[PDB]
DNA sequence: GTTATCCGCTCACAATGCCACACGCGCTGCTCGG
DNA sequence: CCGAGCAGCATACATTACTTGTGAGCGGATAAC
């Protein structure tokens, strides 16, 4: 049909000739010329060649692929044949049928907005006023504030002081869909309730942004508004954030407090041996909270607090056992958030990151779901609050260097020097010499790492009512690490301690390692080798993204049929599941 | 957007899909090697019937 | 003392101990040099235009004895000016003419010509010149052509490491690539058969090509083996022996000679006995005749009389045939040396598989192979093979490539022919066969010794030669058919193809592209950028994980840290700071020559291989101020690796620490304290910076800022020193000193500072003048800061007072919380300028007019315009308003001339109106600041056009009038001096004005001649300036080229003071990006005990994971700088004596341990010290080189200079509560950029609107008001949940089923959220497409 | 020799998603035209 | 006499261009009766 190959115009009369019309013109021209030749006595070889040419043109029209090409004038590129309008990433299938553009949506850049509840999500006034426009017209027609639709359009155009109240009304429960650009798995699209905000950013809860695999490096997110009643209720019942709290892959919880709260809680649950307020008795958690806010007791000092941890002896009951436990002020303050369930032992510990995941898991296990989401939101709030109140801050003098690193490195240097001399003295083959060198270098690296760790994690040697006591460090770094807040000890030792060995482009390992570290300087060669490694990693990522995309696309198109229909097939054949044993441990 | 047209071709012509889509439909339908079929389609051979 | 007048204003305190020996070269040294070797009349014919000319010329007829040739060429100066070309929308072309001489050898006669025609200066198109900044002002925009790194032409031998046949039988192929021709190669089949291949054809057993060069089997076998002789003596066939031959492998019998036994009848002769045989000097060995089994004979032996051949050339040998042949002779049986390890039998196998036998059969075989189905004659195949190579025109080895080849085969003569040669081919074959054996070695491709860069001039002349050979063919055929002697060499050639080729190259190239002109650093790094894509270069699809990785030879020749992250890593590369292209085209890097023990300050440039030869020291090798390493086992790099070496082993030191990184990375303070993985993103973010309102120096710089600012274009740098005569906000007028001036040109030169002007990224550019009035200036000093530049220093972001601490999660993941104080001071508000062009066609239905009246719209929509129909300059328009102002002939086909006569006079211009008027797009607001109007000549004029042309005329006239004023001042000084030295005129020439001077009279005799001179030159000058004013006025109000049916392009500009807001994207200089999250009120930000707040509060949890501690170090040093500034502010609040402030500043400048710079603070005027201090009021700018950064101890000492804590951490206070954060937090002054990923370019939504016409779906794109795209993975997610209804409505009723979606609209405005879905018209489109094919697809009935 | 067998030869056929921006989009000497 | 439309033109040629990874049909060498 003509309309499906439209001759699209330009500002004047420069109509952009869609290549389909070009191919059709070529073919019909061959046909007309060939008929005229057939009428004029048909010189045999001439008509022969002409039928050949017409066959060629028709073949090109059905598919420009085979038989050479049919290039347009002066534009060295093949023409979109009919098949070219069906196959490929631009063919109708992968371009318009399977995934079609939506007219009823929008996108923006996402900020944090760490105040909203777990199901809420920020939304700019501009975006909501543009999206929900038909709902606004409907509401205005209801209240009669604009009898005609064009009057309502004018009113929205002017944004009268009533349209904002109307909009706030029309979305009071109306859900909305938020989506990330690469939607790798099911959680890439979730349902929230919007809350009107200013600016143009799209706030979203930090937990779900850890679920979206969404940083705040400027990553954009798309919005969508389910308009039919079925879709609204469907988003509310299925894809609302308070429903997706476990990955469909693993039965692990996807809502994991990632950082900046694990730091907060971890700081709130520690113990300085001699901190202001140590040695008191508290009539309850609220008492400790008041004692702290008034600036009389440290946020973490050992005290004796009375606590009423509830329990479920029989299925349904909630007994109370008012105990007097030795704890710290911080843990007691945090206890004001556990919802009448979990015993005190879930908090009394140092409460790192894995401990937080464990606490959330056991809360979802005991209490159900709703108190668990409220509890997770309260955790997030208090974590940010006391993190800010802590003022955790990394300075240059925070990362320390062990006073043996210089000595250890000089000793390993003497070792490698005498080994190399031995080689040039003809006492060891070059290959085994390389091996010995890399071995002593790795040994010295482990030595430096262990020394740095043992000097950093316990440098805090304080005294109480007397001489001296050791304790786990209070250094900002390694507080961002022991708590699992951000970065592992492997990265710490790569920062303060020796950077260790590095890898050649091929995969081999350079003899001389990066004896230096990030706090100290790095010579040009050391930086060059580190660059080798880093560019290897980046190229690997830049290729693996596309490769994994193609892989998952192939996957989803071989299992897209499976739907669980039968309730019990009634068979007896399964597999013999047994714990895997690679030869070593299970 | 809907109505289609037709072109009364002045002479029959092959359909490039069923000729060059391995395995070629015409080839298997005729027990003839594809090379000869291509050489006779494009007018550079003959075929006795 | 060495600091220029610019430096003396604000001299940056410099750390770093390494004494720099070589100043950073002119950053753009590549580009200009390139175009230089393309544009100068090189008399050597080596490169440039001359190269292409002498390659294609001299043309001739069809051997018709009529030749064309060029004598020389020339380039007339461009018709326009770079500013005029850039504003008018026309290329900065330059005419190219050449002296064409045509000889006509009349026939019949020998070499000689009576018919010569010498047509000089034929106009073969114009070529776009390169401005003095390396760009190319093409029509409208400003392109930049990146240099392309690619495989050097020549030869190399790749291993093909076992990836085929899964056999571990690695088959070493060897290829030869020309510069212009068809490359060639050889392969080892897994059957050890050489196979020759043209570029990509059917494989051919290599030896065939040997016969293709007059080579019989005899010569072929001779040139590839060692003749083991067999001399039939009185008995036993004592062949000549060389011990290493039989060293070889397993032996078979006793090898007795000269009576004695030297090796028993055993196996695998031990090296001991072989050495013993070497001692004994055996020349011949008695061997049994049965031993000769394989041993294929080389020499072709015949019988003495039977005519036939009893022993062919390389057939075989066998005892039966040997006893059959030896009944004629023999006395010399020359056989081949075979061995499975060395001298391997790899040619014999080929000659076996070789089907042909004769040279002509070789020609016919190659001829059939080249293009099958053609009648092979002798002449056809012979000429085909003599055109494949051995032809100056159809082939060339690019003497650089000849050098690469000629060296890769260990030959001595660097110079050589640019054409293949049989000896070269057989030498390549011998090298490859050696590669199959032990000796020799393959060579990787990523080694810079094989990858050469190709600059702009080289590619330009390549495209020029390409466009030239086709006009050569055309002129040859036209000379053939055309008359011999009637013509003039000006029409047989057409400039059309030359112009077309060169213009399509410079305009639409895979390489050329509009300049990344949104930042000085971005501009530079985009000019000196090295790419691997493009014509003749690989593509990102087939790139391979191998090429992208940095090769150990990249050190100093190409930056390893700056490269775009994503699909093309390592393909795009930034060329190193000190790097420099070679004469041939390689990347040579400077190096300090080391003598025996002393380290000289002399430098040599080295390519990849030359460096690979020597052992290179390191810049961090601390010297002893006399050429001596204070250490002994100094680190070094010898052969693509790092190792220790003694003091008397090095041969070349690095020139300076900075040479490893690019100019991009060079702007990163404390870079060596950062992970490379972070420094990459840091550099890339630094590129995308955006200029602000009040640009300002970065407190912690790397010294490179002055060089990158002055070497770029954005700054208006003075040409000749002198006095600043007149400075305004837009113009500068300098009076040069008496030394650097000419006879004329009284001395004033003017700089027109380009005010707010669009850029290729729609960000503002502007050159505010930095110098004051009357202040003397020297040569090459910055007179006007460009966009994001301060006093000649690259200054992109702002020095923000930042602090590292979590703040209630408002910086949870990587976000950034700022203070409203940042918004109030407009520290980040940028300016965005965008253009809108409205065209005025000439439809055959009727012309296009830009009248003020519009047939339909009300008064408001026509209030902004003028009487002509264009908005005034200043109307704050908003999305929807009317800029112009245009109407079109709408109607057609009435054909009632009784009404046409009515509306030809009574409705002459009120017949077919239509308001196709340019409206500002919906959403973009702002202010109109400028209106350009390009009117096609012939089309008369418009009032606004006349006004703007008059204004431009006045502006131009002002310059010439001011020059005329200064010339008249000098001339009347001359007159008065003449009319005072006699007469005498005492109280006349002071009271009497210029009215009666040119007609007075001193004594006639000679003073009247003086009056003649100095009063006739007066009006001669007057007439001359009138002439040049007329010329300028002509240039202003002349025609404009607007080719395809267009009359008036009206371009309007729009400016927006784009403020900052929660949602923009800001980053430091270490890849610590982040979205700004909240404009927190000033009374809530954390604040120091001194009441000062903190502008930005970052997130500390971003440092320990992305291990880039540098920023923190920087931040510390930041709080140092401001510290000093604060102290200086004290000395400036109270009017402290200049001596005391000078003493304090002097103490500040010499605080480092051993710094390279030693400023004195003496010899500075007691007032210049005051200007300096005032420029330091906001903090002492600090220079820390890249790899010579200040150690932490120096930072501690600098903080001790101020009154700030050494820990760099201060007890803060929460502005909300009022209680202090425990654990004193880090706070300093870090530099912070702003990137053009600002939120106002992303946030947009779509309720309804337009739709694509071919498929009834909503459009895609912010500009087209389209909606987001629900993609494959989105659908898979949506259906992963049981969201059936949601997916269904999102498929049909949202995007398609036009009736269904209109029903949904009409039903949802009526408070009913039920959908009536259907069939998406996209699916019907698919149906119609398939049905348009022969396939029949239907919808089943039920 | 032939009949089935197998191994290297050549060709078809795939390459993540979005977003944004930019640029361009035949011609040309024969043909219709005064 | 050149300006304004047109019809079928890889510009006529040697254009051209390293590996991409994998499957699959195919044609020349190969074992057996
Ligand atoms: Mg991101």
């Amino acid at each position: 049909p003509p309309d499906l190959r439209p001759l699209v115009p330009l500002d004047g009369g420069r109509f952009a000739t869609s290549d389909l019309n070009d191919l059709y013109r070529r073919v019909i021209n061959r046909n007309n010329r060939l008929k005229r030749l057939l009428d004029l006595a048909a010189p045999d070889i001439i008509v022969r060649n002409e039928k050949r040419m017409l066959q060629e043109a028709v073949d090109a029209l059905l598919d420009n692929g085979r038989r050479g090409r049919a290039i347009t004038g002066s534009n060295k590129r093949p023409l979109k044949s009919l098949a070219d309008m069906i196959k490929g990433k631009q063919g109708r299938f992968r371009q318009n049928l399977l995934g079609k553009r939506v007219d009823y949506s929008g996108r923006s850049v996402i900020t944090v907005g760490p105040y909203l509840r777990l199901h809420q999500c920020g939304l700019p006034k501009k975006m909501a006023l543009e999206l929900f426009k038909p709902f606004i017209y409907g509401k205005l027609e209801l209240r009669g504030l604009a009898t005609t639709i064009k009057a309502a359009k004018k009113m929205v155009e002017r944004e009268e002081a009533v349209v904002w109240d109307i909009l706030d009304e029309v979305i009071r429960e109306h859900p909305v869909l938020l989506n990330r650009a690469p939607t790798l798995h099911r959680l890439g699209i979730q349902a929230f309730e919007p809350v009107l905000i200013e600016g143009k950013a799209i706030q979203l809860h930090p937990l779900v942004c850890a679920a979206y695999n969404a940083d705040f490096d400027g990553d954009q997110m798309a919005v969508h508004v389910p308009l039919t009643l079925e879709a609204q209720l469907e988003a509310r019942a299925l894809m609302m954030s308070t429903n997706n709290i476990l990955s469909p892959a693993n039965g692990e919880p996807i809502i994991v407090p990632s950082q900046d709260v694990v730091l907060g809680l971890y700081y709130m649950t520690r113990d300085c041996v001699n901190a202001k307020g140590e040695g008191m008795v508290l009539t309850g958690p609220k008492e400790a909270e008041r004692l702290y806010r008034s600036g009389l007791a440290s946020l973490h000092a050992r005290v004796k607090v009375r606590i009423t941890e509830y329990e479920k002896d029989a299925n349904g009951e909630l007994v109370a056992k008012t105990s007097l436990k030795d704890t710290t002020v911080g843990r007691a303050i945090l206890w004001m958030i556990v919802p009448k369930g979990l015993p005190y032992s879930i908090v009394n510990q140092a409460l790192g990151k894995k401990a937080i995941s464990k606490m959330l898991n056991t809360c979802y296990r005991i209490l159900g779901l709703k108190p668990t989401v409220i509890f997770a939101d309260q955790i997030m709030y208090t974590g940010f609050a006391y993190a800010a109140r802590s003022g955790a801050s990394v300075g240059i003098d925070d990362m320390v260097i062990p006073e043996k690193k210089h000595e250890i490195i000089s000793e390993a240097e003497a070792e490698v020097a005498e080994i190399q001399e031995q080689f040039q003295s003809g006492l060891v083959t070059a290959g085994e010499r390389y091996n010995k060198v890399i071995d002593i270098w790795a040994a010295a690296n482990d030595r430096v790492s262990k020394a740095m760790m043992d000097n950093l994690q316990t440098e805090t040697v304080i005294n109480r009512d007397g001489q001296e006591e050791k304790q786990v460090s209070f250094n900002s770094i390694y507080m961002m690490a022991d708590s699992g807040a951000r970065g592992s000890a492997a990265q710490i030792r790569q920062l303060a301690g020796m950077r260790g060995l590095m890898a050649k482009p091929d995969g081999s390992i350079i003899e001389t390692p990066i004896t230096a570290n990030f706090r100290e300087g790095l010579n040009v060669l050391q930086y060059f080798i580190s660059t080798h490694g880093a560019r290897k990693g980046l190229a690997d990522t830049a290729l693996k993204t596309a490769n994994s995309g193609y892989l998952t696309r192939r996957l989803v198109d071989v299992a897209q049929d499976l739907v669980v229909t039968e309730d019990d097939c009634g068979t007896h054949e399964g597999i013999m599941m047994t714990p895997v044993i690679e030869g070593g441990d299970v | 957007r809907e109505r289609m047209g037709h072109i009364e071709l002045a002479s029959p012509t092959a359909h490039i899909w069923f000729l060059k889509s391995l395995p070629s439909r015409i080839g298997l339908l005729l027990d003839m090697p594809l090379r000869d079929i291509e050489r006779v389609l494009y007018f550079e051979s003959y075929v006795v019937i | 003392m060495v600091y220029s007048y610019t430096e003396k204003k604000r001299i940056r305190k410099d750390f770093g101990k390494r004494p720099q020996v070589l100043d950073v070269p002119y950053l753009l040294s590549i580009q200009l040099d390139s175009f230089q070797k393309f544009i100068e009349q090189d008399p050597e014919g080596q490169y440039g235009l001359e190269a292409a000319f002498r390659s294609v010329f001299p043309i001739q007829s069809y051997s018709g004895n009529s030749e064309l040739q060029y004598v020389s060429y020339r380039l007339g100066e461009p018709v326009f000016d770079v500013q005029e070309c850039q504003i008018r929308g026309v290329t900065y072309s330059a005419p190219l003419r050449v002296k064409l001489r045509l000889v006509i050898y009349e026939r019949e006669a020998p070499e000689g010509t009576v018919k010569d025609i010498k047509e000089q200066e034929v106009y073969m198109g114009e070529i776009p010149l390169m401005t003095d900044n390396g760009t190319f002002v093409i029509n409208g925009t400003e392109r930049v052509i990146v240099s392309q790194l690619h495989r050097s032409p020549g030869v190399f031998f790749d291993s093909d490491k076992g990836k085929t046949h899964s056999s571990g039988k690695v088959l070493y192929n060897a290829r030869i690539i020309p510069y212009r021709g068809s490359w060639l190669d050889f392969e080892f089949d897994p059957k050890d058969n050489l196979f020759v291949r043209i570029d990509r054809r059917r494989k051919l057993p290599a030896t065939i090509i040997l016969r293709a060069l007059n080579y019989t089997t005899e010569q072929i076998l001779d040139l590839f083996f060692e003749k083991v002789i067999f001399e039939i003596r009185d008995n036993k066939l004592q062949m000549e022996l060389v011990p290493e031959r039989l060293r070889g492998e397993t032996a078979s019998f006793d090898i007795e000679a000269n009576g004695k036994v030297y090796v028993e009848k055993g196996r695998r002769i031990t090296a001991r006995h072989i050495r013993q045989l070497e001692k004994d000097d055996v020349k011949l060995i008695e061997v049994p005749v049965e031993y000769i089994a394989g041993k294929v004979v080389a020499k072709d032996y015949i019988d003495e009389s039977t005519g036939e051949l009893i022993c062919a050339a390389n057939m075989e040998l066998s005892l039966d045939l040997l006893a059959k042949l030896s009944q004629s002779g023999h006395k010399r049986i020359e056989t081949l040396f075979t061995n499975d390890l060395d001298h391997g039998p790899y040619i014999s196998e080929t000659l076996r598989v070789d089907p042909t036998n004769d040279r002509l059969s070789a020609l016919v075989e190659i001829y059939r192979m080249m293009r099958p189905g053609e009648p092979p004659t002798r002449e056809a195949a012979e000429s085909l093979f003599e055109n494949l190579f051995f032809s100056e025109d159809r082939y060339d080895l690019s003497a650089v490539g000849r050098m690469k080849f000629n060296r890769s085969l260990l030959r001595e003569e660097i110079e050589g022919s640019g054409i293949l040669s049989k000896d070269d081919i057989i030498d390549v074959m011998k090298k490859l066969i050696d590669i199959r054996n032990g000796k020799g070695e393959v060579d990787d491709i990523d080694h810079l010794g094989n990858r050469r860069i190709r600059s702009v001039g080289e590619m330009a002349e390549n495209q020029f030669r390409v466009g030239l050979v086709r006009v050569e063919r055309a002129v040859k055929e036209r000379l053939s058919l055309g008359d011999l002697d009637t013509l003039m060499p000006q029409d047989m050639i057409n400039a059309k193809p030359i112009s077309a080729a060169v213009k399509e190259f410079f305009g639409s190239s895979q390489l050329s592209q509009f300049m990344d002109q949104n930042n000085p650093l971005s501009e530079i790094t985009h000019k000196r950028r090295i790419s691997a894509l493009g014509p003749g270069g690989l593509t990102r699809e087939r790139a391979g994980f191998e090429v992208r990785d940095v090769h150990p030879t990249h050190y100093g020749r190409v930056c390893p840290i700056e490269t775009p992250e994503g699909p093309n890593i390592g393909l795009i590369n930034s060329l190193s700071v000190y790097a420099q292209t070679n004469e041939y085209g390689f990347l040579e890097t400077p190096y300090r020559k080391v003598t025996d023990g002393v380290v000289t300050d002399e430098i040599h440039y080295l390519s990849a291989i030359e460096e690979g030869n020597y052992v290179i020291a390191q810049a961090n090798s601390n010297l002893d101020e006399e050429g001596h390493f204070v250490e002994d086992l100094v680190t070094c790099r010898s052969k693509g690796e790092s190792s220790l070496f003694s003091r008397d082993q090095v041969d070349y030191m690095d020139v300076s620490t900075q040479q490893v990184v690019s100019v991009g990375a060079s702007l990163i303070p404390f870079l060596e304290h950062d992970d490379a993985n972070r420094a990459l993103m840091g550099a890339n973010m630094q590129r995308q910076a955006v200029p602000t309102l009040r640009a300002d120096k970065p407190l912690v710089g790397t010294g490179m800022e002055r060089a990158v600012a002055v070497d770029s274009g954005v700054t208006a740098v003075a040409k000749r020193g002198g006095v600043v005569q007149y400075v305004d906000a837009s113009r500068i007028v300098i009076k040069v000193n008496e030394d650097e001036m000419y006879p004329g040109e009284a001395g004033i030169d003017i700089y027109n500072l380009t005010k707010y002007t669009r850029s290729n990224q729609n960000t503002c550019i502007n050159q505010m003048p930095c110098v004051s009035l009357g202040e003397p200036v020297e040569r090459g000093d910055v007179l006007a800061d460009g966009p994001s530049t301060d006093l000649g220093e690259l200054a992109l972001g702002q020095n923000m007072r930042v602090a590292f601490m979590p703040w209630n999660g408002y910086n949870f993941e990587d976000s950034i919380l700022v203070s409203e104080r940042v918004v109030q001071e407009d520290r980040f508000t940028t300016i965005h300028i965008q253009e809108l062009a409205c065209v005025s066609r000439d439809t055959k239905l009727g012309p296009e007019e830009i009248t003020a009246d519009i047939p339909n719209v009300g008064e408001a929509a026509l209030s902004k315009l003028d009487e002509s129909g264009i908005v005034y300059i200043g109307a704050e328009v908003t999305g929807g308003d009317i800029l112009v102002g245009k109407v079109t002939p709408k109607g057609e086909t009435q054909l009632t001339p009784e009404e046409k006569l009515l509306r030809a006079i009574f409705g002459e211009k009120a017949s077919d109106v239509k308001d196709s008027s340019l409206r500002v797009p919906n959403g973009v607001s702002g202010t109109v600041i400028d209106v350009q109007v390009f009117t096609r000549d012939g089309v008369e004029k418009d009032k606004r056009a006349l006004e703007i042309e008059e204004m431009q005329l006045k502006q131009a006239k002002k310059d010439l009038s001011e020059e005329l004023q200064i010339l008249e001042a000098g001339l009347f000084s001359r007159i008065r001096a003449v009319l005072v030295a006699g007469g005498v005129e005492a109280e006349k020439l002071d009271k009497l004005p210029r009215d009666r001077w040119l007609e007075l009279g001193l004594t006639d005799e000679e003073k009247q001649n003086q009056l003649e001179q100095l009063a006739e030159q007066y009006d001669e000058l007057k007439h001359e300036f009138e002439k040049k004013l007329e010329a300028k006025r002509r240039k202003i109000t002349q025609g404009d080229d607007l080719a395809p049916g267009v009359l008036k392009i009206v371009k309007v500009y729009l400016a927006v003071k784009r403020r900052i807001q929660p949602g923009d994207k800001m980053a430091g200089r270490h890849g610590n990006k982040g979205v700004i999250s909240k404009i927190n009120p000033i009374e809530d930000m954390p604040y120091d005990e001194n009441g000062t707040p903190v502008d930005i509060v970052l997130n500390p949890l971003g440092v320990p994971s992305r291990m880039n501690i540098g920023q923190i170090l920087e931040t510390h040093l930041g709080m140092a700088a401001k510290g000093i500034g604060d102290k200086i502010n004290a000395m400036l609040k109270q009017q402290q004596e200049v001596a005391k402030l000078r003493e304090f500043i002097q103490r500040a400048y010499d605080l480092g341990a051993d710094v390279r710079q030693k400023v004195d603070l003496s010899t500075f005027s007691d007032e210049e010290v005051m200007r300096l201090a005032e420029n330091l009021r906001k903090g002492m700018p600090i220079a820390t080189p890249v790899f010579d950064g200040a150690k932490e101890a120096e930072i501690k000492e600098l903080l001790k200079l101020g009154d700030l804590p050494t820990s760099g951490q201060i007890r803060l206070y929460d502005g909300r509560t009022g209680e202090q954060f425990e654990r004193p937090v880090t706070v300093g002054y870090m530099y912070m950029l702003k990137l053009n990923h600002l939120v106002d370019d992303k946030m947009h939504a779509r309720s309804t609107g337009s739709y694509s016409l071919v498929t009834q779906q909503p459009l895609g794109g912010k500009a087209q008001f389209g909606g987001q795209r629900f993609g494959e993975m989105e659908v898979w997610a949506l259906e992963a949940y049981g969201a059936a209804y949601t997916l269904q409505e999102m498929l049909t009723v949202k995007s398609d089923d036009v009736n269904g979606r209109t029903k949904m609209y009409k039903n949802i405005v009526d408070g009913n959220h039920q959908m009536e879905p259907g069939m998406p018209e996209s699916f019907n489109v698919l149906l119609k497409e398939i049905r348009s094919l022969g396939i029949n697809i239907e919808l089943e009935d039920e």
